[PDB]
């Protein structure tokens, strides 16, 4: 127990491993990883076919009871042919445990929408569309929940610039708003933090 | 533990049935509410009379910036470049040169303050107490211009902010 | 003639206030300006579309209920009459049946608003 | 009223500024003769949608690529 | 090559839904001028519509085409239910932006952007 | 003498307005919230006679506390359009300002002065509850200083 | 013993009858989980579950003594628990997840850091 | 504080309870505004021995993830049944 670190806790990551091949068992058709971090968070990695078997199980099980669906987000890595990963974090009131299931897709495949299971997925999916460009089948009502009326890109991909594409200003020949193109009196300054020398030998990959 | 906020069965005997009542007829709660707005009246209010008196403050306040200086007179800045380095605005802007006597000092020191967001990190980073956040506040513009502070205007505020500044940093020093 | 001066002062009084308000300030009119109020946004449709009452029954029985108080009025009037006996019976029937009638809406759901 | 309908749509023909009435005939051919392309022919179909009052649906509509096309599908 | 459609199997289905698309539009941009209070035409309206289905013409992928129609039902029904407000409407002119040449000589003059 | 008559009725006309600055009820995000503590008992604005009246017809002041983001751009010009004149707005905190911590966003107006004309500007991140009614009193003192009847007997 | 006034949860309503509404709803969940395969792993351990939680209903003639026993909070939620593990049972026919996995995932898909 | 006798009686009353002992303004109950010095502690990695920090470096100890499946009996819950909580004693009923 020394003073600054962060204690373990086996037990639980006993009981996340011995759940997560629980699930891997029960539906082999879908799950892809299992894996459970060093700080006891359990994650279940799935084809995409599987959103609507995989979290109806999660939710319904007698054993999992995953009533909650804590967030929906995705991520975007620009170097995977499917470059967004679709991340689920479920919480279970039963069993005071959570749980996080992730599947991918790519800029023009559709994933299968979890309103059904969860209807707080319908604001969590339309963010996912509108930052992401990422499509949901049998949404509801798909449509862009954060940007501008009429925006065009998908800010949150990593190939968006940080200042976009066009800035907004009042007109006073038009008598309205008017859109243009970006210009910065200062540029943002990019600085190169990352130092030459390795931090974390524990994560190296192979050469 | 819990407890629970609303789980309670009135009682149903005459006296608490004719009590209900003459609550409901004589609007006893309404009146009751009234008291409370009453008593309020006749309470010394809680309002200062500012500008002639003012909202108390410590010596942590984080207002308007001020470059400082040693004793001598000599600039405390050496252009290190940490505060612009972890402004999370990107609001310090530096440029820096050898001086005609070889110092390290800056040429250039901006601050633009509707980019700050006073956060202070930029008197955290710097490692000679050049930069500071003082205890002014009331130094609202008619222009946004006069919103972007050169280093002129940063040593001026340094001179015209020090007898306080200095004060203030000695009464919190021995917490940072 | 005391009461028309009265009423022609009041009314004289008020509109001579609405001409110096409005020919006194300096004006700038455009067309942002004086478009409709809708928290900041552009309505969508015009406010003269119907708009749906709900308390569509209530206000008919209003009408019915508005003149009963036309029969009521002239009650300190007849408590002066030497026929007291028939006065006081026809005075309590009209406000009984008043009652009734409210009871009636009242009981068959009249008075709560269209969902 | 197929003598009229020859009418009404020569005379919508007409109106759709695109097209040169001396190059138009019941027999014109939208894409190959009078040079129009998909979405003018689409909108063409709209204006006889007007003069009509009725609906051509897409899978009809795709097929009425001359004046006389239109007048046989409106006989129906 | 075997991925999942969005919505039209090949090429042939999806420009009948651009087909529907354009139509949709295209019976739009007059109430659109008339309840946005626009001092356009519908004449310059519906060219306006014309040149933005036009820029995508030489797509060939079902699957880009479906999305380009999702967005632009989108677009049409941020319109309709005058979500949309005058402004945004009007950006598709651009009518404060300059004329930019685009021939070789002007850009030299100007500046270093090819 | 016209001069000293003209003189007198710009501080009568000009005392009516700074006296009775009713700000738009209009706020954005953060910096809203020190604007309520300028309205609580400690600063009490009411006692300037400064009051919140929530309809743009009723309002002299549009105080833009807080962040604008693209999105919200027109209804901000549109309230600030529908306000009558004389009308003053006063840039309350760095977002307002000039973009503050969100400066670099795609979705954030660099400065609301890029879409309406600011009178004041509050320096802060938020401007304490004082260093707002600093700013209200420098409005005030602006007003003050305004001339136009002596300027129109010059035209 | 004395019936629930209420089960303390919005829109969950007493069950004047639990011990033969449960038993009802673990013996559906039985009879549906006969028409999975023998050995996939959903059968086998709902149906290890399901029968535990029968036997305890049927040792236990006491609602409070038995909201013990299953742990599963009031009774009113046991039986709102077995009706949602009959619909998955019935879904999970359709779904078929203990067939093998269906596709691999490209060869870096879940290598992080990239 | 400088109310007199019969107004403190009067809001006293009309509030029900006795506000001269809890008033929300301040006076000289409130710690002086300035101070005292203060002398800080350190921390426990403040040693001149026995403190190397590959002993003490929390970072180092990260590992990545366990891989329990890749595709490269009794049931079981991801943990034991949530304890249901029992009725405050201090005030069960508001
Ligand atoms: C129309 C009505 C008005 C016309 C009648 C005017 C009558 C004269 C008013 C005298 C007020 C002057 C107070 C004073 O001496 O200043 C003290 C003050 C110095 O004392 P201090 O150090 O502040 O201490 C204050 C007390 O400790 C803390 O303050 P306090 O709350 O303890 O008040 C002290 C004193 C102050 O009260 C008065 O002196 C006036 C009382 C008149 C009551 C009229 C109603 O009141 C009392 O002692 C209680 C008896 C008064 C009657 C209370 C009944 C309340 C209503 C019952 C509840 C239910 C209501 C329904 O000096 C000043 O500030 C001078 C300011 C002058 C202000 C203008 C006063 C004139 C008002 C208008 C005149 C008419 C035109
Ligand atoms: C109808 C006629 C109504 C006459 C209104 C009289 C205005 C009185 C007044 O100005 O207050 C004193 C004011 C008070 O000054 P002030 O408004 O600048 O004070 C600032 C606020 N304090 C004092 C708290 C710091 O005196 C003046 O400023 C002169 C204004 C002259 C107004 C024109 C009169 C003709
Ligand atoms: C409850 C009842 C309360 C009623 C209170 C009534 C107000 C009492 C205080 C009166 C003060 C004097 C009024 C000055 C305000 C004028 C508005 C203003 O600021 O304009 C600036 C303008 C400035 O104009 P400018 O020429 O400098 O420039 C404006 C034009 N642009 C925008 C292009 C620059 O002042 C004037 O134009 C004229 C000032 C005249 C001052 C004398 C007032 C005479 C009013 C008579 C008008 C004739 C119509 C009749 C109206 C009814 C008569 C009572
Ligand atoms: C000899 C035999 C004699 C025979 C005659 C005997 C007659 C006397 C006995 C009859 C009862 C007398 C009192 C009747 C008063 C009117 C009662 C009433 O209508 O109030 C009840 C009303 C009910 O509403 P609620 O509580 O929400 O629930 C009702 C469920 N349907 O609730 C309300 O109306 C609440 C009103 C809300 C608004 C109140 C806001 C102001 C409150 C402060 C007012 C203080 C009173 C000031 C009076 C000043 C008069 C100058
Ligand atoms: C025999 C035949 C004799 C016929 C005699 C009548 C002839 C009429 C002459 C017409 C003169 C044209 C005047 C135009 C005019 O009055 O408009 C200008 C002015 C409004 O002001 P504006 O100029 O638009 O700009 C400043 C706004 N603050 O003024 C206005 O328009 C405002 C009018 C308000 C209504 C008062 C009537
Ligand atoms: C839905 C239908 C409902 C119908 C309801 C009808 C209610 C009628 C109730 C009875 C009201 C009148 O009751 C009756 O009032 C009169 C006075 O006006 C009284 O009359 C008494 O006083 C009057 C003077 O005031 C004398 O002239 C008279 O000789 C004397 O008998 C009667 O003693 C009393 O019996
Ligand atoms: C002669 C003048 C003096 C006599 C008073 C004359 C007016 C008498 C009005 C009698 C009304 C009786 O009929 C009325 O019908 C409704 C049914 O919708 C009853 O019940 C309903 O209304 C009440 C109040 O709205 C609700 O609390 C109740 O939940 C609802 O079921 C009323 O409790 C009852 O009061
Ligand atoms: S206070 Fe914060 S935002 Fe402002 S200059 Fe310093 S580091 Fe930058
Ligand atoms: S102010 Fe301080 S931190 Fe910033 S450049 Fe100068 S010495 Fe470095
Ligand atoms: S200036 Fe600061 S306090 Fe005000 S809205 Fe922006 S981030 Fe919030």
């Amino acid at each position: 127990t020394r003073p600054t670190v962060r204690p373990r806790n086996d037990v639980a990551h006993k009981q996340l491993s011995a759940f997560g091949e629980y699930v891997a068992e029960i539906l082999p058709k879908y799950v892809q990883q299992v894996q459970v971090s060093c700080f006891n968070e359990l994650e279940i990695c799935i084809h995409p076919d599987g959103v609507i078997p995989v979290l109806t199980f999660l939710r319904d099980h007698s054993n999992a009871q995953f009533k909650s669906l804590a967030d929906l987000t995705a991520v975007d890595i620009p170097t995977r042919q499917n470059r967004f990963e679709i991340v689920y974090n479920l919480l279970s009131l039963r069993f005071n445990s959570r749980i996080r299931v992730k599947t991918y897709t790519d800029e023009l495949t559709p994933i299968e929408s979890s309103v059904p299971v969860y209807k707080a997925a319908n604001w969590y999916e339309r963010e996912i569309w509108d930052m992401f460009g990422v499509f949901f089948a049998n949404h509801p009502d798909l449509r862009r929940i954060l940007t501008d009326y009429g925006f065009e890109g998908h800010p949150f991909r990593k190939d968006f610039p940080l200042s976009g594409y066009v800035e907004l200003r009042y007109d006073d020949e038009v008598k309205r708003v008017v859109a243009e193109p970006v210009e910065l009196a200062q540029e943002f300054r990019k600085f190169d933090l990352n130092s030459p020398w390795e931090a974390f030998p524990a994560y190296r990959q192979p050469p | 533990t819990y407890k629970y906020v609303n789980l309670r069965e009135p009682s149903m005997d005459m006296k608490s049935v004719t009590d209900r009542a003459a609550q409901t007829l004589l609007w006893t709660e309404l009146i009751r509410g009234l008291g409370m707005t009453l008593s309020y009246l006749f309470r010394e209010p809680a309002t200062i009379n500012y500008p002639f008196e003012k909202g108390p403050l410590s010596p942590r306040f984080r207002g308007e910036h001020a470059l400082r200086r040693y004793p001598s007179g000599e600039e405390r800045c050496i252009a290190c470049k940490l505060c612009e380095a972890v402004c999370p605005a990107q609001a310090i802007t530096i440029e820096a040169e050898p001086r005609a006597d070889g110092s390290r000092r800056t040429t250039r020191y901006d601050i633009d303050m509707t980019k700050c967001i006073y956060c202070g990190f930029c008197q955290e980073a710097c490692p000679v107490d050049a930069i500071v956040e003082g205890p002014n506040f009331e130094f609202s513009t008619e222009t946004h211009e006069e919103l972007l502070y050169n280093k002129e205007k940063l040593l001026n505020n340094g001179d015209k902010w020090e007898a306080e500044i200095a004060a203030n940093i000695q009464a919190d020093y021995l917490y940072r | 003639m005391n009461l028309m001066l009265a009423l022609l002062t009041n009314f004289t009084l008020a509109t001579l206030l609405v001409i110096i308000a409005f020919w006194l300030p300096q004006l700038n009119v455009y067309s942002e300006k004086t478009s409709p109020y809708e928290c900041g946004f552009d309505p969508m449709g015009s406010a003269r579309l119907p708009f749906s009452m709900k308390f569509f029954l209530v206000a008919i029985t209003f009408l019915l209920f508005d003149l009963e108080i036309a029969l009521l009025l002239p009650l300190p009037w007849a408590s002066q009459t030497a026929n007291l006996n028939t006065m006081l019976t026809m005075a309590l029937f009209l406000i009984i049946l008043l009652a009734v009638s409210l009871a009636y809406e009242w009981t068959q759901k009249g008075l709560e608003w269209t969902e | 009223t197929l003598e009229g309908i020859k009418d009404r749509v020569l005379y919508v023909l007409k109106l759709y500024d695109k097209i040169d009435p001396e190059k138009l005939s019941v027999n014109s051919h939208f894409m190959k003769d009078l040079g129009l392309d998909s979405l003018d022919q689409v909108e063409i179909i709209m204006a006889m949608e007007d003069e009509f009052g009725f609906e051509i649906p897409d899978i009809d509509a795709e097929k009425l690529m001359c004046p006389q096309e239109i007048v046989d599908y409106i006989a129906d | 090559t075997s991925v999942k459609p969005i919505f039209s199997r090949d090429m042939n289905e999806a420009k009948r839904r651009v087909r529907e698309l354009y139509r949709a539009w295209y019976r739009e941009v007059p109430n659109t001028v008339h309840l946005f209070q626009l001092d356009i035409s519908v004449k310059q309206g519906r060219d306006k519509v014309r040149e933005m289905f036009k820029k995508n013409a030489h797509i060939t992928d079902p699957r880009v085409v479906d999305l380009l129609v999702i967005k632009g039902k989108m677009e049409l029904e941020e319109t309709i239910k005058v979500w949309k407000q005058r402004t945004h409407v009007m950006r598709f002119f651009h009518e404060t932006e300059a004329p930019r040449p685009k021939d070789f000589l002007s850009k030299f003059y100007v500046g270093h952007d090819p | 003498r016209g001069e000293y008559v003209v003189a007198k009725l710009d501080d009568l006309i000009n005392w009516a307005r700074r006296s009775s600055l009713w700000p738009m009820t209009f706020g954005l995000a953060c910096c809203a919230v020190e604007m309520m503590h300028m309205a609580a008992p400690r600063y009490d604005m009411d006692r300037f006679g400064v009051v919140f009246r929530a309809s743009p017809r009723q309002s002299d002041v549009m105080i833009v506390a807080g962040t604008l983001t693209n999105k919200m751009a027109p209804a901000l010009r549109k309230v600030y359009d529908q306000m009558p004149e004389p009308r003053y707005v006063v840039s309350m905190g760095s977002c307002a300002n000039g973009g503050g911590y969100y400066h670099y966003s795609y979705s954030v107006v660099r400065g609301c002065d890029r879409i309406v004309p600011v009178d004041i500007y509050v320096p802060g991140c938020p401007p304490t509850a004082e260093a707002l009614l600093y700013g209200i009193l420098q409005l005030q003192k602006k007003i003050k200083r305004e001339k136009r009847l002596r300027i129109w007997y010059r035209r | 013993g004395l019936l629930k006034k209420t089960t303390g949860l919005v829109g969950l309503a007493v069950c004047e009858t639990p011990h033969e509404r449960l038993k009802i709803l673990y013996t559906k969940i039985l009879d549906v989980l006969g028409h999975i395969p023998k050995n996939a792993a959903y059968r086998k351990y709902t149906e290890q579950i399901t029968n535990e939680k029968l036997s305890m209903v049927k040792a236990e003639p006491d609602v409070k003594k038995l909201e013990e026993r299953l742990q599963g909070g009031q009774i009113e939620e046991v039986i709102l628990q077995a009706e949602n593990e009959l619909s998955l049972a019935r879904k999970m026919i359709q779904w078929k997840p203990w067939e093998p996995l269906v596709e691999e995932p490209p060869a870096s898909q879940w290598k992080w850091p990239i | 504080a400088s109310a007199t006798r019969f107004i403190q009686w009067l809001r006293n009353w009309a509030s029900g309870r006795d506000l001269q002992a809890k008033l929300q303004l301040r006076y000289q109950e409130i710690s002086k505004r300035t101070q005292p010095p203060p002398k800080l502690p350190v921390g426990p990695s403040h040693k001149l021995s026995n403190n190397y920090y590959c002993t003490r470096d929390g970072r180092r100890e990260a590992m990545p993830p366990s891989i329990v499946m890749s595709s490269q009996k009794k049931a079981v819950s991801p943990a034991p049944p949530i304890k249901r909580w029992e009725l405050s004693q201090d005030e069960p009923y508001l």
